[PDB]
């Protein structure tokens, strides 16, 4: 009747991918988990742009979902960052939002790559990924001799069940079972399948016997980051925002049953 | 650059050796040029186990950590030369190591204490990768027979978290079947358990566990200093203790043959034999395997410290368990005399007031169980009302009011005891 | 800004004696030399003093402190004179 | 009653001197 | 979590049954220990007044205990009023046993709610009541209160009496009622209102249970109100005197004492010589004791000279000298002792020998018997006659005879504080050592085996009073020492201590051969480098002592054998250091030994290069290398003095002992550096009148007086020899040269900081704050630190200020030089830096943790913890900079 006792084994660890497994924990639980990962790990993205010129060929909404996309180093910051809603401020405030500032002018014959070295930051630590201190930058916009792009932004704290821009995962790889032990997806031909990259069968076997007291256990991740959060943090972040949803979801039940009862 | 200074100050040591060493002392105070130092504790060698030992012991254990860096860097470098002064320090390492190697004798024990400590700190900090006829001696030291002396458990037991901690230093069956020979020869040894025996049940527990974490602490306590282990190596040891050496059926039997923890309390930190019990217990081991723990639980429960050891409450809640479970009956505290003797010679009021907090949730766990227990007559065997006579209850808890604090939740719980069992105590 | 209100008891001359000392976290003592216009005299020995003492430093990642301290002068030295009372201070960026 | 006396007055026994006590005596 | 704890057992007191109810009540004081935060104390404190409350009578007995065991914790609440309040809102409850508790409730919690008025009112109100647990708990309210308010006492006086002169209250409750009246030191009218209450009060009501409480009352209050003493004196007397029972007697002498033991300087010579005549004339041995006992305790203060020819003090304590009684023997013998060191008048002189015999006569009485209260008058009569040696020196040559003529006629366990009396006084005078070696080591012949438990205590005792008396070396006595104990003891804990002894009075050759016996009996290895060590540095010191005179060869023969072996001890040494309990002190010690034995070696090379390597040719100057090499030598003799006050300032935890000794070896190398600058470098600017006031020499080892022997003749030369000759001499050499031998000659002696550690101290010195921060902003470093007190706290000094001195030091220079003298008020202690970092780069901060202790003394102990600061510039900053900057 109670809760489970899950291990963490981690097989790789890099700056752009976690690769970990959970043992001994549910498939619901395994499922959430990947859930925050994708859409509920809060980082600092640019969600207000004042576009002050643009003579690019680009207009302004396509330079404004661009920023938007550009992801910044989220890091011990987002959990001191307030949502802008959730702030006291009338504009936006050092509490709970980043200040960005790209003014460039082309005055040359040669083409003018915008790039993420553009935008300055008024906080030292939410900068654009690209421009930590090997990869390239990203490029926002191309001028040619004549052209400029003068805009101020501001970028804010969110996750990715908002808008895609907060997700800051790139790929996350889930598994579970990889030699079919449980027969949860049924091959027609198994003889014709590829093996798993965790699969600890023989070359001459297709898949596992079927084991019918089986569950699912020992889920297998790969936690690529989009470089905004580190994969660990990405990973210990959602185990803190998913047990804080719960808290409060226990916070409101039991306000419920106060005031029923 | 190095060895031209190297032996320009070898001459100089060879033209003035009396203050040859003190020149070793001046290379340890600068950090500089270590093989020189080395040089020098080996060119005047010419009692005690000998002065390289300590010195070089002095160097990767002392408190300084930059002199430790800087010779187990110095180490690391010279092991990958060709086959200078390293291979003259090793090779006097190990003719010293055969000096003593026969078992043991008892004044000799010590020494070989301390050169198989140094032989931790070299494979330790220094990477030191031994050779093959290193590996063999070193072995063979492992397995000697000491007298049993308090020197031959420290002895005993440096070896066992060699082996614990150097596992890559085997690799044959013939050294692996030597090892298990020896270790079983350990186990079934009496007088070891006077400690060693303790080191040996707990990490048996850490395995059965599949902790392999602690087991890491454990060995940088014993040996007094941090080592990269990497546990895959431990891979091989853990299915040695598992499966062959040390089964459920033989640890639960060296779970009572430990001595307890005298006069144990919250001062007394780290992982006890209590806890073990406490581990076991709740896997109901000792009925599994028919094991007797009601003396092991009645000799721990007598000797205990006017502090409150946190363990000893779930401890004897899991014992009352175990004797009134339906899996099997762990056997009582007798009636007679290890309860009225026990509450009249000179036992501790701890020791009291925990066998009071035992009898009182005896009773408790009897009432809220016959309910639903339909097993045996024999299965509750409650206590006699002519027992409860001899018992100071209101006294007792009198003499736990004062000392609250000294108490972790004892005096909380038998006064818990007392209000729902005794209220006519309680006005 | 910080306001103060002091019950100078039995102070002799607290026109030209009483100082307000202000020590910063890091080595900043700055000194305060009240205006005698405040120091009101409700009572025989009695004295209040109301001072609006000014502070301001660059910025701090985190509030540390201030030290308050009321001074007697002499003519060539000060010494303490009221108790040590400390007022957290923190400097926000613009 | 000597006030500098080493032995007596031993309530305040150290870490080291307590094992050292422990490892010597009983041999 | 704390708040999950507090959830976890706030659950359970909604549960009902009473028995969960009262564990959920009484786990509470472990929530306060392990949980001190103001506001989760607040809200624990508010849910228990809420259960006491609505609770029954038991589960508000509980929360009584549980605020009486958290005392300390309910000033920090700071929702005093609706607690109170609804604590309060059950003293209008029809039970008397819910009002006892409440009033009890209320007496517990007056330290936090004193002049609350309603309270008094209900304490008054209560006092009046008629059910006897309901009076007795205002009564235990009115006395907490009546500490706590001066506005609750003055008017609880006047009904206190009112209903103590009542005679509707029965005489227990009146023994219950006295002392509230302990509680009236808040003003001199009140206490004078108090006091003619109880002198009303004893003669109204001349019961012995009533005149021990009201005179002990009295006495608290005339304690405590300190413009009462001499009246209260005074009375106690009289009734001493004119009470005939016995218990009126004891509390009238008990309370003397107790007064003795305060304020000793308000004794009157009237009430000294009272006593002393009640003393005369009475016919009980248990009073005479007594009173004794008082006039002992003052004897040791500066009431005597108030007292002060011939006095009934004098006559009393002669005659209480010569008592069949040994506590009354013992107690006339102190206060003739004290009398005796007290002054230096011509009417002692008689009584000197008087006190002399009389404590011959207490070790003859006191030695065969072996019973627990002989001890006790042993160990009184051997301090008296420690104090008597100590104070006058000359009479200690029969103190010292009569010890000796005892040793050998006594029992065993009576012969551990013979021997801790001999050893006392001969550390302090030297000249008695030598002639009484015979006897003791015929006494330590004539052991054998002759004890069972008391023989390693005597042969550890007896062998340290051999050590000390012997000044010299053991030629014979060592091989029957050894043979005594290789036949009497296998413990090797006794030979250690042994040899603990021997290496801390200089005896070497004694301590290397007791270590060359104890290397196989230890177990662990650490113990055996430390034993193997000690035998080094024995061995060492031992060679040593082969500096004859005058010869300089056989000096660097004996210098070069003693740094060979004692430097293998520090090998031997450092690989005995430990994570738990390192040897720092041992190491730096020997450390600095062997520097000051290498400086040595390095200045006799010198001597003897004044004579080789002649000067050059030029035509001070026109001395050769030897003026550099001298400026050297001075140089590293001066950074030794440096670095043995270092370890002076860093050890903190030494003795007495080990700290002159400390000082004793950094004066041997200033005193070195001194006769270098005075009479080789420039004896026109040095030789000052340096002429040290050598009045009383308060040495307390024979060793110090070896050193300060050492440094007066040392000195004495050098200003004899200031300008007497040319810079480039002979003599010049010659003197410094032997000075050195002189020096070295007196064996090292081993303290006990070096073997026991004693009061172990240390700052945890958890800050908080590579880190990074902005350019404009400021780094804030809250460094807070716990100390850790093992054992005795205070053993030795106790902690004063915390000063934290915290310095940055940029590319990992001292720019940021902060000091702030915290004071640690709970042994914990807490401030607050502000770090500027301008430059950008890693910028190594670094803190100490410097403890001033209560005379002033600064001891660096604390660690010098180190983060690294990156100092990052904002993008926006960095690009403003650069536009600016181009
Ligand atoms: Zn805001």
């Amino acid at each position: 009747p109670y809760a489970n006792q899950p291990t963490v084994r981690i097989t790789e660890l890099t700056d752009e991918n976690v690769k970990f497994i959970i043992e001994n924990t549910d498939l619901a639980v395994a499922n959430s988990i990947r859930r925050v990962f994708i859409a509920e790990v809060p980082i600092i993205a640019i969600d207000w742009v004042q576009i002050d010129a643009n003579s690019s060929v680009l207009h302004d909404e396509f330079i404004a979902h661009r920023l938007g996309l550009i992801p910044l180093t989220s890091d011990d910051i987002v959990d001191k960052l307030q949502y802008s809603r959730d702030c006291t401020c009338e504009e936006f405030c050092p509490e709970c939002s980043v200040e960005f500032t790209l003014d460039v002018r082309c005055n040359e014959d040669q083409t003018r790559h915008v790039t993420s070295r553009d935008l300055i930051s008024n906080s030292p630590r939410v900068i654009p990924v690209t421009s930590r201190n090997e990869q390239d930058d990203i490029l926002i916009v191309k001028l040619r001799k004549g052209q400029e792009l003068r805009l101020r932004a501001y970028a804010k704290k969110g996750f990715g069940k908002e808008h895609a821009k907060w997700n800051p995962t790139a790929g996350v790889a889930f598994e579970y079972d990889p030699d079919n032990a449980l027969r949860h997806t049924v091959y027609p031909k198994p003889e014709e399948w590829p093996k798993s990259e965790y699969s600890e069968l023989d070359e001459d076997e297709s898949q596992a016997p079927y084991d019918p007291n089986g569950k699912p256990e020992r889920f297998y991740y790969n936690v690529e980051s989009c470089g905004s959060l580190r994969p660990e943090t990405i990973v210990l972040s959602a185990l803190s925002g998913l047990k804080k949803k719960l808290s409060d979801l226990q916070t409101q039940l039991s306000h419920e049953i106060q005031s029923d009862v | 650059g190095g060895r031209r200074r190297t032996d320009a100050l070898r001459f100089l040591c060879k033209m003035n050796p009396s203050q040859a060493l003190k020149v070793r002392g001046m290379v340890v105070e600068e950090c500089h040029l270590p093989g020189l130092g080395v040089a020098l504790t080996l060119d005047h060698t010419k009692d005690g186990v000998s002065d390289l030992v300590c010195f070089v012991s002095g160097l990767l254990l002392g408190t300084n950590a930059k002199v430790r860096t800087w010779f187990g860097t110095f180490i690391r470098n010279g092991q990958q030369r060709k086959r200078s002064v390293l291979w003259q320090m090793r090779r006097q390492l190990l003719l010293e190591l055969m000096g003593i190697l026969p078992g043991l004798k008892e004044e000799h024990v010590v020494k070989a204490s301390a050169l198989l400590r140094l032989y931790c700190a070299l494979m330790g900090i220094a990477g030191l990768k031994p050779t093959e006829e290193e590996a063999e001696q070193l072995l063979q030291l492992m397995t000697s027979r000491p007298p049993a002396t308090p020197a031959g458990v420290r002895f005993v037991s440096l070896s066992f978290c060699m082996l614990l901690a150097f596992s890559t230093l085997v690799s044959t069956p013939e050294q692996e079947q030597l090892m298990v020979v020896w270790l079983s020869w350990m186990i079934k040894e009496e007088a070891y358990f006077e400690s060693f025996g303790e080191m040996l049940l707990l990490v048996a527990m850490y395995f059965h566990s599949n902790q392999l974490s602690a087991i890491i602490d454990l060995v940088c306590s014993t040996l007094g200093m941090k080592i990269v282990i990497k546990p895959s190596s431990l891979s091989r040891m853990k299915t040695i203790f598992t499966q062959e050496i040390f089964t459920e059926q033989v640890v639960t039997a060296h779970a009572v043959r430990v001595p307890v923890t005298s006069n144990l309390s919250a001062n007394i930190t780290g992982f006890l034999p209590i806890h073990c019990i406490y581990q076991l217990l709740r896997s109901r081991s000792f009925t599994k395997h028919k094991v007797s723990i009601k003396d092991w639980i009645y000799r721990q429960l007598c000797e205990t410290s006017t502090p409150l050891h946190p363990q000893l409450l779930p401890l004897i809640d899991v014992y009352i368990n175990s004797i009134l479970t339906p899996a099997s009956k762990s056997n009582p505290e007798a009636t007679n005399q290890p309860v009225t003797e026990q509450e009249i010679q000179r036992f501790s009021i701890t020791a009291q007031l925990l066998v009071l907090y035992y009898i009182l949730s005896y009773e408790e766990a009897l009432l809220a169980n016959t309910k639903t227990l339909a097993a045996m007559q024999r299965k509750p065997k409650s206590y006699s009302s002519s027992l409860m006579d001899q018992i100071p209850i209101k006294f007792l808890i009198r003499q736990a009011q004062g000392l609250q604090q000294e108490l972790g939740g004892l005096h909380s719980a038998l006064l818990r005891l007392l209000a729902t069992n005794y209220p006519h105590l309680c006005i | 800004a910080l306001d103060v209100d002091a019950t100078l008891e039995h102070v002799q001359d607290p026109q030209n004696t009483v100082k307000v000392q202000v020590l910063y976290p890091d080595g900043q003592a700055q000194m305060i030399h009240p205006k005698p216009a405040d120091f009101r005299n409700p009572g025989p020995g009695r004295h209040r003093l109301i001072t609006q003492v000014y502070l301001s430093h660059t910025a701090w990642t985190e509030a540390c402190q201030v030290e308050v301290r009321l001074l007697l002068a002499y003519n060539e030295g000060t010494i303490p004179f009221s108790k040590p009372v400390k007022v957290y201070i923190m400097p926000k960026p613009a | 009653x000597x006030x500098x006396x080493w032995x007596x007055x031993x309530x305040x026994x150290x870490x080291x001197x307590x094992x050292x006590x422990x490892x010597x005596x009983x041999x | 979590d704390a708040n999950s704890a507090l959830m976890e057992l706030d659950k359970g007191l909604r549960s009902g049954k009473l028995g969960e109810q009262c564990e959920a009540v009484v786990r509470f004081p472990r929530l306060f220990q392990k949980y001190p935060f103001p506001i989760l104390i607040n809200s624990a404190f508010l849910k228990l007044a809420d259960v006491f409350r609505v609770g029954n009578n038991f589960l508000r007995l509980c929360v009584l205990k549980v605020t009486q065991q958290s005392e300390k914790h309910l000033e920090k609440i700071l929702n005093v009023d609706e607690f109170v309040k609804r604590i309060f809102s059950v003293i209008h409850s029809n039970d008397p046993v819910a009002r006892a508790i409440t009033l009890r409730m209320l007496g517990s919690l007056a330290s936090i709610i004193p002049e609350r008025k309603n309270a008094h009112h209900s304490i008054r109100q209560s006092l009046d009541s008629h059910d006897n647990v309901e009076v007795e708990a205002a009564v235990f309210a009115a006395a907490n209160f009546s500490a706590q308010s001066k506005d609750f006492a003055v008017g609880i006086c006047n009904k206190i009496s009112e209903m103590i002169q009542g005679l509707a209250t029965p005489v227990d409750l009146k023994l219950k009622l006295i002392p509230i009246l302990q509680h009236m030191h808040h003003d001199a009218i009140l206490a004078s209102s108090a006091r003619q209450l109880l002198q009303q009060l004893v003669t109204s009501y001349p019961s012995t249970k009533m005149v021990i409480v009201s005179l002990h009352t009295f006495t608290l209050l005339a304690a405590s109100s300190l413009v009462d003493t001499p009246k209260q004196i005074q009375l106690l007397l009289q009734y001493l005197k004119n009470d005939p029972r016995k218990a009126v007697k004891r509390l009238a002498i008990q309370d003397l004492k107790l007064l003795a033991n305060k304020t000793p300087h308000t004794w009157s010579r009237e009430n000294i010589q009272a006593l002393c005549e009640c003393a005369l004339q009475t016919p009980y041995d248990s009073l005479k004791l007594g009173m004794l006992s008082v006039l002992s305790t003052l004897s040791g203060t500066i009431a005597i000279k108030h007292y002060f020819r011939s006095s009934d003090l004098v006559k009393l304590a002669q005659e209480c000298c010569y008592h069949n009684n040994r506590g009354i023997a013992a107690h006339g013998v102190r206060v003739l002792t004290n009398i005796t060191v007290s002054c230096q008048e011509k009417d002692l002189l008689a009584l000197e020998q008087d006190a002399v015999f009389g404590l011959e006569s207490l070790l003859v009485l006191c030695s065969q018997d072996d019973s627990p209260g002989a001890q006790a008058t042993l160990k009184i009569a051997l301090n008296c006659m420690v104090k008597l040696a100590k104070g006058r020196p000359h009479l200690s040559q029969s103190v010292v005879e009569t010890l000796l003529t005892q040793l050998h006629s006594a029992q065993d366990a009576a012969r551990i504080l013979m021997c801790h009396c001999l050893a006392a006084i001969a550390m302090q005078l030297p000249v008695l050592g030598d002639g009484m070696l015979g006897d003791l080591m015929e006494l330590y012949k004539v052991i054998g085996r002759s004890a069972t438990d008391k023989q390693q205590e005597l042969l550890v005792s007896l062998a340290t009073v051999i050590f000390v008396a012997s000044q010299k070396a053991l030629s014979v006595e060592s091989k029957a020492v050894i043979k005594q104990q290789l036949e009497s003891v296998s413990n090797g804990w006794t030979v250690y201590r042994i040899a603990r002894q021997a290496s801390r009075m200089g005896n070497h050759d004694m301590a290397k051969e007791l270590y060359q016996s104890l290397l196989t009996q230890v177990a662990s290895e650490h113990f055996y480098f430390w034993l193997n060590s000690l035998k080094e540095f024995s061995h060492a010191e031992q060679c040593l002592t082969g500096l004859q005179e005058e010869n300089y060869s056989s000096a660097l023969s004996c210098i070069a054998e003693s740094l060979k072996f004692y430097h293998k001890g520090i090998a031997s040494l450092t690989a005995a250091s430990t994570p738990l309990n390192p040897l720092s002190f041992q190491c730096e010690f020997v450390k600095l030994r062997i520097d000051l034995l290498q400086a040595f070696s390095q200045l006799i090379c010198t001597c003897n290069s004044l004579k080789t390597s002649p000067p050059p040719a030029i035509a001070l100057q026109r001395c050769g290398r030897i003026s550099n090499q001298m400026k050297q030598s001075m140089e590293e003799f001066r950074s030794l003095a440096s670095r043995y006050g270092d370890l002076y300032q860093a050890s903190f935890d030494a003795d007495s002992a080990t700290l002159r000794n400390v000082e004793l070896q950094q004066q041997s190398c200033l005193l070195i550096s001194h006769a270098i600058e005075a009479l080789i470098l420039d004896p026109e600017s040095a030789s000052f009148q340096e002429y040290g006031s050598t009045g009383t020499a308060h040495a307390d080892s024979e060793y110090e007086r070896r050193m300060m022997s050492v440094y007066n003749h040392v000195l004495e030369e050098v200003e004899s020899l200031n300008r007497k000759y040319t810079p480039v001499s002979y003599m010049h050499t010659a003197c410094l040269c032997n000075a050195i031998i002189a020096l070295l000659k007196v064996p090292l002696s081993f303290q006990r900081y070096f073997f026991q550690k004693l009061q172990s101290t240390s700052i945890k010195l958890a800050l908080s704050p590579p880190i990074a921060v902005q350019n404009n902003q400021q780094l804030a470093l809250k460094v807070e630190g716990v100390v850790q007190h093992g054992s005795k706290p205070g053993l030795f000094r106790k902690i004063q200020s915390v000063c934290l001195n915290v310095s940055s030091t940029l590319q990992s220079n001292m720019t940021n030089e902060m000091e702030q003298r915290v004071e640690p008020h709970n042994d914990y202690f807490s401030t607050q830096f502000l770090l500027n970092f301008a430059i950008l780069g890693t910028h190594n901060i670094t803190v100490e943790s410097s403890v001033k202790d209560a005379n002033g003394i600064v001891w660096k102990t604390g660690p010098r913890t180190t983060i690294f600061v990156k100092s990052l510039e904002d993008p926006y900053s960095q690009q403003i900079r650069l536009q600016q900057q181009q």
